[PDB]
C-alpha cells in the first residue's frame, strides 16, 4: 500500500532529525 | 505476427465468408487486441481496423457480426492513434460508430456508445466542434432511453467529457499564470450541453433501486456522479439549472423526488464559488435538519451525506450561531440511525471539529484555544460516538472506522475546557488499541498523531495514565494474539510515538517490553517489522539515554546476530549501523564492552563496494556509507563526553583514525557522493578534531580531497551539509590557530 510507505518514510525522517539534534547538542551547534 | 493476424483479417474481408466465419473471427480478433502490447499491434492496426470496420458497416446484414466487430473496436482503440490522426480516417471511423448507435439491436447500440465513451476518453483533441452537435444528439437520446444499459453509456460519456475538460481548465489556468498559450484548448462541450443535461440527470435521480444494493451500479447513481462532475467542470454555470428543481422538490410527498432534491443540492457543493453556496446552505438549513428526521431511509442517507458534505466543503456555513445548536442536536440522534446515515454523521462531526477549532481564538502567546463553539456539546457528542463504536453492526458501511476516526479528530481538534472529556474518552480509545490496530490505512497514522497530540496538551499526570493504558493494551496484545506482520509494525510505530513523547519516563515499561522488542529484532523474514524495531532502539537511546545500559547486552547481541545473518534484506544493515551510534552516544564509556567488534564491523562495511552500472546499488552504497559515518560519529562523541576536557576513553578509537580519514578521503574522491554523505563526513571530521586535537588537522591537510569535500558542503543547497561543513572548517581553523599570541 502507498499509505504505509509514506507512514514509514515520515517516521525515519523524524528519527534521523532527532538523532541530528542529539548529536549537534553534544557537538554544541546552533 | 508471422502469419496469424493477416489470416484473421482475410477471413473477414473475404466476400465468401459465412455469417459464422466473420462473427467468430472478429471475437477472436477482439480478444487478441486485449492481449499484446502496441509493439506488434501498431503495424497491424491498419489491417485490424479494415476487418473491424468491415464488420460494423451499415451494409452488413447480420447484427451478430456487427456486435462482434463493435466489441472488437473497443479493444483496438489503444493503438488507433495513428489512424485517428488523419482526418479522413477519423471521419470514416466516427461515421461508422455513429451509424452503429442507431442500430435496431440494443446489444450493438450499447457497444457503439461504449466506443464513443472510450474514444472521448482517449482522443478529445481530435474531436472538432464539427462533431459537437452530432455527439450531443446521440448521447442525450441515449440518456433519455428506457433501457438502462443504454442510459448508462449516455451518462458516462458526459462524465468523461467533464473529466477531460476539468484537466484542460487546470491546463489553461497554469498556462495563464506562467504567461503561456495552453498546449491544448477546451471546446467546452459540457458548458454548451448543461442546459439540457441537468433536467435529465435530476429526473434520473428519481429512479433509485427501491431494493437497495451497494454493489449494483445503475443510471441513478451515475447521474449523481455526473451532476457532481458537471458542477466541478462548469462551476457557477450549473447553479441556475439545478436550484429550481431542488427548491420545488425538497418537500415533495414522493420520497424519490425529495431524495433527488437533497442529492442534487449535495452534488453542486463543489465547483461554484463558495460565496454563492454559503447563503444557500444557510437558507436550506432548517429543511436539511428536517430531512435528517425523514421517515424514508433513503432520504435520511442522502440528507446525512449532504450535511456531511456541507461541513467539509463549506465550514463557515456549518458553524452558525443560529443553526449550530439544532444541527448538533440532530447529528447526535443520527448516530442512533442505520449505518447508511450514521457513517456520514461521523464524517460531519470530524469536519465540524476541524472547522470549530480553526475558527477558535488563540491568544498570541498561547498554544491552544481556551474555548470553542463545540464546548457546550463536546461531552455529549464524544460519548455518543463511543457508543456508536460498541454497535455490533459497525462492520457495514464502515461505521466503526468512521466512529473512531471522528473520536480521534474531535479529541485532537478540541478546546481547553474540553480536556477532562478529552482525557476520559482517549483512555477508552487506548483501552481498545488492539481492535483499532487490527482494523482505512490512515487510521493508524491518525491514531499515532492523536496520541502524540493528547499527551502533549493534557496535564502530565494524566498523560502518564494514558501511557499506562497504551502499554497495558500493547503488552496484552503481543502476549495474547498471534502477531500479524502489518499489525506488529503498527504496534511498534505506536511504541515509537509514546517513547518520543515520554522520554526517560518510558523506563517504567522497559522491563515488560524488552522480550517483544527482541522478537522484532529477531524477525528476519519480515524486515519491515525489523526496521521498525531497529528504529525504536534509537528512539529508546534518546529517551532513556544512559538508563538503557542494563538492556544493551541483549539488544547488542540481537543486532550483531542480525548482521551475521546472510538472508536479511539489505535495508536493515545500514539502520543497525546508525543505531550503534545511538547506543554509543547513550551509554558513553559503557560502550567499551562492545567497541572492538563494532569497529571491526564498521571497517568491513566501509570497504564494501558495488559496480558503477547498478543505479539502485549506488544509492544503497551511499545509504550504507552514511550510516558508517554516523556510527563512528556516535562512537567518537559518546566516549568523549560532555565535560571540560576529553575523556581518555576515546584513545581506544585512536588506532582507527587513519582508516576513518581514508574512508572519508575515498568518499571525497567519488563524484557520485550524496549531500547526506558529505554532511555526515564533515560532521565526523569535526568530531575527530574535538577528540584528538591538532594531529587530525595534519592528517586532513595531507588528504587534499577532504578540503574539496568541505568546500562543496558549505556551498551545498541543503541545510544539513551547510551547517556541518562550516562547523568542521571552524574546528579545523581552531587547530590551525591554537597557541598563537594575539596583539593589538
Amino acid at each position: 500500500s502507498l499509505e504505509q510507505s509514506e507512514r514509514r518514510r515520515r517516521l525515519l525522517e523524524l528519527q534521523k532529525s532527532k538523532r541530528l539534534d542529539y548529536v549537534n547538542h553534544a557537538r554544541r551547534l546552533a | 505476427s508471422p502469419e496469424l493476424i493477416p489470416q484473421l483479417v482475410a477471413n473477414v474481408t473475404n466476400p465468401n465468408s459465412t455469417e459464422h466465419m466473420k462473427e467468430s473471427t472478429l471475437e477472436a480478433i477482439g480478444y487478441i487486441c486485449q492481449d499484446i502490447d502496441p509493439e506488434q499491434l501498431q503495424d497491424k492496426s491498419n489491417e485490424i481496423l479494415t476487418a473491424i470496420i468491415q464488420g460494423m458497416r451499415k451494409e452488413e446484414p447480420s447484427n451478430n457480426v456487427k456486435l462482434a466487430a463493435t466489441n472488437a473496436l473497443l479493444n483496438s482503440l489503444e493503438f488507433t492513434k495513428a489512424n485517428f490522426d488523419k482526418e479522413s480516417e477519423r471521419h470514416f471511423i466516427m461515421q461508422v460508430v455513429c451509424e452503429a448507435t442507431q442500430c435496431p439491436d440494443t446489444r450493438v447500440r450499447v457497444a457503439a456508445l461504449q466506443n464513443l465513451v472510450k474514444i472521448m476518453s482517449l482522443y478529445y483533441q481530435y474531436m472538432e466542434t464539427y462533431m459537437g452537435p452530432a455527439l450531443f444528439a446521440i448521447t442525450i437520446e441515449a440518456m433519455k432511453s428506457d433501457i438502462d444499459e443504454v442510459a448508462l453509456q449516455g451518462i458516462e460519456f458526459w462524465s468523461n467529457v467533464c473529466d477531460e475538460e476539468m484537466d484542460l481548465a487546470i491546463e489553461a489556468s497554469e498556462a495563464a499564470e506562467q504567461g503561456r498559450p495552453p498546449e491544448h484548448t477546451s471546446k467546452f462541450y459540457a458548458k454548451g450541453a448543461l442546459q439540457y443535461l441537468v433536467p435529465i440527470l435530476t429526473q434520473t435521480l428519481t429512479k433509485q433501486d427501491e431494493n437497495d444494493d451497494d454493489d449494483d451500479w445503475n443510471p441513478c447513481k451515475a447521474a449523481g456522479v455526473c451532476l457532481m462532475l458537471l458542477a466541478t467542470c462548469c462551476e457557477d454555470d450549473i447553479v441556475p439549472h439545478v436550484l429550481p428543481f431542488i427548491k420545488e422538490h425538497i418537500k415533495n410527498p414522493d420520497w424519490r423526488y425529495r431524495d433527488a432534491a437533497v442529492m442534487a443540492f449535495g452534488c453542486i457543493l463543489e465547483g461554484p464559488e463558495p460565496s454563492q453556496l454559503k447563503p444557500l446552505v444557510i437558507q436550506a438549513m432548517p429543511t436539511l435538519i428536517e430531512l435528517m428526521k425523514d421517515p424514508s431511509v433513503v432520504v435520511r442517507d442522502t440528507a446525512a451525506w449532504t450535511v456531511g458534505r456541507i461541513c467539509e466543503l463549506l465550514p463557515e456555513a456549518a458553524i452558525n450561531d443560529v443553526y449550530l445548536a439544532p444541527l448538533l442536536q440532530c447529528l447526535i440522534e443520527g448516530l442512533s440511525a442505520e449505518p447508511r446515515v450514521a457513517s456520514n454523521v461521523c464524517w460531519a462531526f470530524s469536519s465540524l471539529a476541524e472547522a470549530a477549532y480553526e475558527a477558535a481564538d488563540v491568544a498570541d502567546d498561547q498554544e491552544e484555544p481556551a474555548t470553542y463553539c463545540l464546548s457546550s456539546s463536546f461531552e455529549l457528542i464524544v460519548q455518543k460516538l463511543l457508543e456508536t463504536t460498541d454497535r455490533p453492526d459497525g462492520h457495514q458501511n464502515n461505521l466503526r472506522s468512521s466512529a473512531y476516526e471522528s473520536l480521534m479528530e474531535i479529541v485532537k481538534n478540541s478546546a481547553k475546557d474540553c480536556y477532562p472529556a478529552v482525557q476520559k474518552t482517549t483512555l477508552v480509545i487506548m483501552e481498545r488499541l488492539q481492535q483499532v490496530l487490527q482494523m482505512f490505512n490512515d487510521l493508524q497514522s491518525l491514531l499515532c498523531a492523536t496520541l502524540q497530540n493528547v499527551l502533549r496538551k493534557v496535564q502530565h499526570q494524566d498523560a502518564l495514565q494514558i501511557s499506562d493504558v497504551v502499554m497495558a493494551s500493547l503488552l496484552r496484545m503481543f502476549q495474547s494474539t498471534a502477531g500479524s506482520g502489518g499489525v506488529q509494525e503498527d504496534a511498534l510505530m505506536a511504541v515509537s510515538t509514546l517513547v518520543e513523547v515520554l522520554g526517560g519516563e518510558f523506563l517504567k515499561y522497559m522491563e515488560a517490553f524488552k522480550p517483544f522488542l527482541g522478537i522484532g529484532l529477531k524477525n528476519y523474514a519480515e524486515y519491515q517489522v525489523c526496521l521498525a524495531a531497529v528504529g525504536l532502539v534509537g528512539d529508546l537511546c534518546r529517551a532513556l539515554q544512559s538508563n538503557i545500559i542494563p538492556f544493551c547486552d541483549e539488544v547488542m547481541q540481537l543486532l550483531l546476530e542480525n548482521l551475521g545473518n546472510e538472508n536479511v534484506h539489505r535495508s536493515v544493515k545500514p539502520q543497525i549501523l546508525s543505531v550503534f551510534g545511538d547506543i554509543a552516544l547513550a551509554i558513553g564509556g559503557e560502550f567499551k564492552k562492545y567497541l572492538e567488534v563494532v569497529l571491526n564491523t564498521l571497517q568491513q562495511a566501509s570497504q564494501a563496494q558495488v559496480d558503477k552500472s547498478d543505479y539502485d546499488m549506488v544509492d544503497y552504497l551511499n545509504e550504507l556509507r552514511e550510516s558508517c559515518l554516523e556510527a563512528y560519529t556516535g562512537i567518537v562523541q559518546g566516549l568523549k563526553g560532555d565535560q571540560e576536557n576529553v575523556h581518555p576513553d576515546v584513545m581506544l578509537v585512536q588506532p582507527r583514525v587513519e582508516f576513518i580519514l581514508s574512508f572519508i578521503d575515498h568518499i571525497a574522491g567519488d563524484e557520485d557522493h550524496t549531500d547526506g554523505v558529505v554532511a555526515c563526513a564533515a560532521g565526523l571530521i569535526g568530531d575527530l578534531c574535538t577528540a584528538f586535537g591538532k594531529d587530525v588537522l595534519k592528517l586532513v591537510e595531507a588528504r587534499p580531497m577532504i578540503h574539496e569535500l568541505l568546500t562543496e558542503g558549505r556551498r551545498s543547497k541543503t541545510n544539513k551539509a551547510k551547517t556541518l561543513a562550516t562547523w568542521a572548517t571552524k574546528e579545523l581553523r581552531k587547530l590551525k590557530n591554537q597557541g598563537l599570541t594575539r596583539v593589538d
